RNA sequence: AGGCAUUGCCGCGAAGCUACCAUCCGCUGGAUUAUGGCUGAACGCCUCUAAGUCAGAAUCCAUGCUAGAACGCGGUGAUUUCUUUGCUCCACACAAUAUAGAUGGAUACGAAUAAGGCGUCCUUGUGGCGUCGCUGAACCAUAGCAGGCUAGCAACGGUGCACUUGGCGGAAAGGCCUUGGGUGCUUGCUGGCGAAUUGCAAUGUCAUUUUGCGUGGGGAUAAAUCAUUUGUAUACGACUUAG
RNA sequence: GGCAGUCAAGCGUUCAUAGCGACAUUGCUUUUUGAUUCUUCGAUGUCGGCUCUUCCUAUCAUACCGAAGCAGAAUUCGGUAAGCGUUGGAUUGUUCACCCACUAAUAGGGAACGUGAGCUGGGUUUAGACCGUCGUGAGACAGGUUAGUUUUACCCUACUGA
RNA sequence: GAUGCCCUGACGAGUAGGCAGGCGUGGAGGUCAGUGACGAAGCCUAGACCGUAAGGUCGGGUCGAACGGCCUCUAGUGCAG
RNA sequence: UUAGUGGGCCAUUUUUGGUAAGCAGAACUGGCGAUGCGGGAUGAACCGAACGUAGAGUUAAGGUGCCGGAAUACACGCUCAU
């Protein structure tokens, strides 16, 4: 989701020139590690090896406004809201032969020896 | 039969051994030609430099990066005979395409290596005694080609490497071909006779 | 239908694209033709714009209404430090054209050349040439069969050369490398010459002298993304011109479907490449004489330095060319210049050239004066000299 | 001493930007067209033309100048451990991988073609003599459990492998040749033993890549980017600087 | 309509063809205008100018040449040639025209009669208004006159730079 | 199963259009003493089978209260505009 | 007994108007419309040939240097074009 967006130096260590830094979308998803980290020390998992296992984010139901446009028109303006969901997980470490090839195999192996 | 065929370009005409190349690609055989350079085209010069003017003139008028290019080497004008007798589109084409491959002179390491000649291509057995052609690498300077002395410096020293090699063989075919003259009237010798050998 | 009146197309399609240069120092593309008849001798040079001046002279051109007569010049000083040879590269020639065979280093590079090998010199281990200048251990057979290689084969001779940009006022450390041919002698003879002087310096004075037309190669002055208006040169559309005024009114007829190459459009002005040809040396001027910026008819000992220092440059404490007219690039850019590629036999050419003066007040306002002594005659003391 | 007057207004004004409103600079070879010629037949003469050829335009192609193929290429510098023993090379296994298509051998003068090749001789030549072609339908190789195990004879030859000797090769050399000894094999010739049942055929598996992984042996001991910083640069990236 | 051939009676002091050329007759062109009505009427923005690029050659100038009723100078006819130029103004909405002037020269044309999300809007071509002729009248006029909203790109490609 | 079974010969393009034999949907009479909370209907399913095709059938997942085959009757009965 | 149709258009030959037209209008036949398939690069109508699903053989019209299936076949001549 970038077109027309900027170009950066910040991009380059992911190999891209379009990177951002959305701080409403960041507060939120550091909000959700919080809870899962807190939530795997409640199961009495290891905090040490613990990544991001699951990852996902849906476009939940639009919130509805609307904008006053030139001649008497109205449009929408809506907001697109989202769910998130996360998991964190501990890090954690007959053969078919004709007689034909048979018989190859044998002859093969009376010669070996 | 062999599993590349070098084919020394020299006195051969462009379009017959274009048409030939072609086919030989298509059915899976690896081509080298050599001496790009010495190849003919049936006409007089003026008429070839003429009609390769023309072609110049041809380009994407909106963007003359956009083609056609009018690649100038001997080689390429070679390549340019055969791509258009192969359907270079497809799969099929490009693949023919990559077992071909085009030089001036006769660079390592196919100076070492034996070089045929296509007779149905050749100037000498084609054109009637008395009707003019042009030598390519003529018409390549005239048209913006840079390495014409280059490659007649290079060819030149390639050819007294390869006449020393040459009298080397000669002598050492005439120790065979002495000692196989006393072979005869012997037995085995006659035996053979016989059987055809 | 045909255009109503007749112009000639506004910009040279010679030039394009008119994009930012690869590269802020300028590629020779051509050097002389080489006569091996002759001494060997760099064909180029390496220098920094310091400024413009302004000379006076006589003339001496038969003919002219100024046969004899004085003529203010202006004159571009370029900041020409000794280079420093560093290495050899042989080139052979193919059918594909000439191809590097082998370059052969000096044991010794000083950290200004080092420098040119990194992006980040200070968290640098600083190992650029450590295995390579133990090759010259023992005899050193490994850099004499190199050389072997280079006289057997090669069909062109270039050396490395560097700049010693530390001796400049710039505040770059970094010193820019270059490939400069040698003309003259055997091939033998230049890659001896070459190795004679592996981290020895080349005066400017064995390159050019005084008279010599040379070409100047440099990156133009940068000026970011241009309007078509002063990036083509083409007019301005009327007063009444609904969407703006400094456009192309017309970018092409309904076929061909598409923009054409050939029409006018905004984009990069400015750092470019370019070789300007004919410039006359005026001067090849000394570092180590105080009175550089003298002549024979103004023996007021002085530099060429103007008071105040050359604006967003400085001294000038080196060497230095000075050339008639203006040369491509801004003070302070790397500048390449050559000999010239053809012998020129105009009467303008073989000019013997003899400076009467050179303006040497400040470039900072409208400077008044010569020297700070001849200000001080004029204004007389002053209340801070008290 | 200052505020406000949407830069309050006026004079000067550095820097920067900038103007045929300012200054500088703008290359020299080749091939041709028209045309005029040379030699010269057709056509015993003549003829610029037929073969052949000379000069020649603001033409064309180079030189020179701009870009540099983001799937064109070269040279060169340094390549991280110090702890998940990371990197690399070599040998050897063991896996996978997947093939634009092995299945005795790509077997090297150059030049001419109304001419040549080979051999030979000598006064060494644009020489004399002989011979060859009329296609590679050749030449070389080629027998042995996909090629076993053994005994002799005759030659001292052929050939493979590893190792050495010296040389030559830069067009893309990465190959060609050579010395010496070693070790196999030898179908040049003569013997002895083995082979079965893959059941009357079934590719009946023998090649070649690419990568991983494990053993042993060597070898080497960095940078770049972000952030900061510069202004010769700049819409943003990018560029150029410094730490 | 425009441009070019062939024939050659004549013209050209003399002399068909230097330059021309009657009577005839063969063509080419699509910068004229017709003819037609195939495409578009759930719309391809309708004159001209301005701007800007590129193409043709049937060459005005410039290069090199042939011919002459080419002494010189000036000019005229013709060839290779489109490489390079081909303008400033008065009146008119003009296209076209016309004149002044400079010039080496002021050649002809095409690109949806190039070019309106490029301009402009003088003309034309809605609705206001005047005149003349026409019409009993409402009204008409490819007659004159005056006033009359010129919209959108952030997409794809193309191009210019990054 | 005589609307059956079978033998023989020939033929097969198609817009507008005509006619024929079929497939599918809501509801009605009859019947299968039909299926079903031990899972009806619906829905999902680069799993399977039958039919030239309309379509039919089966498995697996999801689900929770009804629904089908055949003989007939009837229509607010089949969508890409 | 009832549907659709009652805009046609093209080619060869005959033919009128017109300088002519891919123009306008008639005659006879065959077509396209309603029709794919092989050929004519391409194309409503030209050439061949009209079509259930398959297999084998043979051909039409058109082709056989290479693109491309098929003789760089054979034979007698002609032609060199700045
Ligand atoms: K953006
Ligand atoms: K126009
Ligand atoms: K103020
Ligand atoms: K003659
Ligand atoms: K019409
Ligand atoms: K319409
Ligand atoms: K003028
Ligand atoms: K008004
Ligand atoms: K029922
Ligand atoms: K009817
Ligand atoms: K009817
Ligand atoms: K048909
Ligand atoms: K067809
Ligand atoms: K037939
Ligand atoms: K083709
Ligand atoms: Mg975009
Ligand atoms: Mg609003
Ligand atoms: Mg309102
Ligand atoms: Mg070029
Ligand atoms: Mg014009
Ligand atoms: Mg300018
Ligand atoms: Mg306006
Ligand atoms: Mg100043
Ligand atoms: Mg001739
Ligand atoms: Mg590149
Ligand atoms: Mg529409
Ligand atoms: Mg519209
Ligand atoms: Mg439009
Ligand atoms: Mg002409
Ligand atoms: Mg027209
Ligand atoms: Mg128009
Ligand atoms: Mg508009
Ligand atoms: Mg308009
Ligand atoms: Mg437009
Ligand atoms: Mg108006
Ligand atoms: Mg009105
Ligand atoms: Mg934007
Ligand atoms: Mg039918
Ligand atoms: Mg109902
Ligand atoms: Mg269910
Ligand atoms: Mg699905
Ligand atoms: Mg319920
Ligand atoms: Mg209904
Ligand atoms: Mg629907
Ligand atoms: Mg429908
Ligand atoms: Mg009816
Ligand atoms: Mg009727
Ligand atoms: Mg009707
Ligand atoms: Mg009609
Ligand atoms: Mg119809
Ligand atoms: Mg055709
Ligand atoms: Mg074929």
């Amino acid at each position: 989701f970038n077109s027309s967006i900027g170009r950066t130096a910040q991009g380059k260590e992911f190999g891209v020139t379009k990177a951002r830094w959305p701080a409403k979308s960041v507060k939120f998803v550091q909000g959700l590690l919080q809870n899962a980290a807190a939530n795997a020390e409640a199961k009495g998992l290891d905090a040490t090896k613990l990544y991001v296992s699951h990852i996902q984010v849906n476009q939940a139901p639009k919130q509805r406004r609307r904008t006053y446009r030139a001649h008497g028109r109205i449009n929408k303006y809506e907001s697109s809201p989202s769910h998130i969901e996360l998991v964190v997980t501990e890090k954690e470490e007959v053969v078919r032969l004709t007689s034909r090839q048979r018989g190859r195999i044998a002859a093969q192996k009376r010669i070996a020896a | 039969v062999e599993p590349v065929v070098v084919i020394d370009g020299k006195g051969h005409l462009v379009g017959r051994l274009a048409s030939v190349v072609a086919k030989q690609l298509l059915n899976g055989q690896k081509i080298v030609v050599v001496r790009a350079e010495e190849l003919n085209i049936s006409g007089e010069f003026f008429r070839n430099k003429l009609k390769y003017h023309d072609f110049l003139r041809k380009a994407t008028a909106f963007n003359k990066t956009r083609g056609p290019f009018h690649f100038r080497a001997p080689s390429r004008i070679f390549y340019k005979a055969l791509r258009g007798m192969v359907s270079h589109k497809t799969a099929r084409g490009k693949a023919a395409l990559e077992r071909l491959k085009v030089f001036e002179g006769i660079p390592p390491p196919y100076d070492k290596k034996k070089r045929v000649v296509v007779p149905q291509a050749l100037r000498v057995l084609r054109l009637k005694p008395g009707r003019k052609y042009t030598t390519l690498g003529k018409l390549s300077t005239s048209v913006g080609w840079k390495y014409e002395d280059v490659v007649a410096k290079l060819e030149a020293k390639r050819k007294v490497s390869s006449a020393e090699y040459y009298a080397k063989k000669r002598a050492f075919t005439k120790k065979v071909a002495s000692a196989n003259a006393t072979a005869a009237e012997s037995d085995v010798a006659k035996q053979l006779a016989a059987l055809g050998y | 239908s045909h255009r109503k009146y007749e112009a000639p197309r506004h910009g040279h399609l010679g030039f394009l694209p008119r994009k930012r240069a690869a590269s802020i120092r300028a590629r020779v593309k051509a050097f002389p033709k080489d006569d091996r008849s002759k001494p060997v001798a760099l064909t180029s040079f390496l220098g920094y714009k310091a400024g413009m001046t302004t000379i006076v002279r006589d003339l001496d051109r038969p003919g002219s209404k100024f046969h004899k007569r004085e003529v203010v010049e202006a004159v571009t000083v370029v900041d020409t430090p000794p280079v420093v040879v560093v290495g050899v590269v042989g080139y052979v020639e193919t059918p594909r054209g000439l191809r590097s065979l082998t370059t052969v280093w000096a044991e010794h590079l000083s950290d200004e050349v080092k420098r040119r090998f990194y992006k980040n010199w200070y968290k640098s281990k600083k190992k650029a040439f450590t295995k390579y200048s133990a090759k010259y251990a023992q005899d050193g057979a490994g850099i004499e069969r190199e050389l072997a290689r280079i006289k057997k084969y090669a069909s062109v001779v270039r050396v490395l050369v560097h700049t010693q940009i530390r001796k400049t006022p710039l505040a770059q450390k970094k010193a820019h490398l270059a490939e400069i041919q040698l003309n003259g002698g055997s091939i033998s003879e230049k890659v001896d010459w070459a190795r004679e002087h592996f981290e020895k310096t080349v005066a400017v004075d064995s390159v050019f002298e005084q008279n010599e037309m040379i070409d100047a190669i440099a990156v133009t002055k940068g000026h970011g993304f241009e309007g078509v208006t002063h990036r083509w040169g083409t007019k301005k559309l009327p007063r009444k011109t609904h969407r703006g005024l400094r456009k192309v009114a017309c970018i092409g007829a309904w076929h061909p479907a598409h923009v054409m190459w050939s029409v006018a459009r905004a984009g990069q002005r400015g750092y470019h490449s370019r070789t300007s040809i004919n410039h006359k040396i005026y001067r090849v001027g000394k570092g180590d004489d105080e009175a550089n910026g003298a002549t024979s008819f103004d023996r007021t000992k002085k530099t060429i330095t103007p008071m105040g220092g050359f604006v967003h440059y400085g001294e000038i404490k080196n060497d230095f060319i000075m050339v008639k007219g203006c040369i491509p690039g801004n003070r302070k850019r790397i500048v390449t210049l050559r000999k010239s590629l053809y012998t020129n036999t105009s009467r303008k050419a073989l000019e013997e050239v003899s400076l009467k003066w050179i303006d040497t007040a400040s470039k900072f306002g409208k400077g008044r004066f010569q020297t700070p002594a001849e200000k001080h005659a004029f204004m007389g003391t002053l209340k801070k000299d008290l």
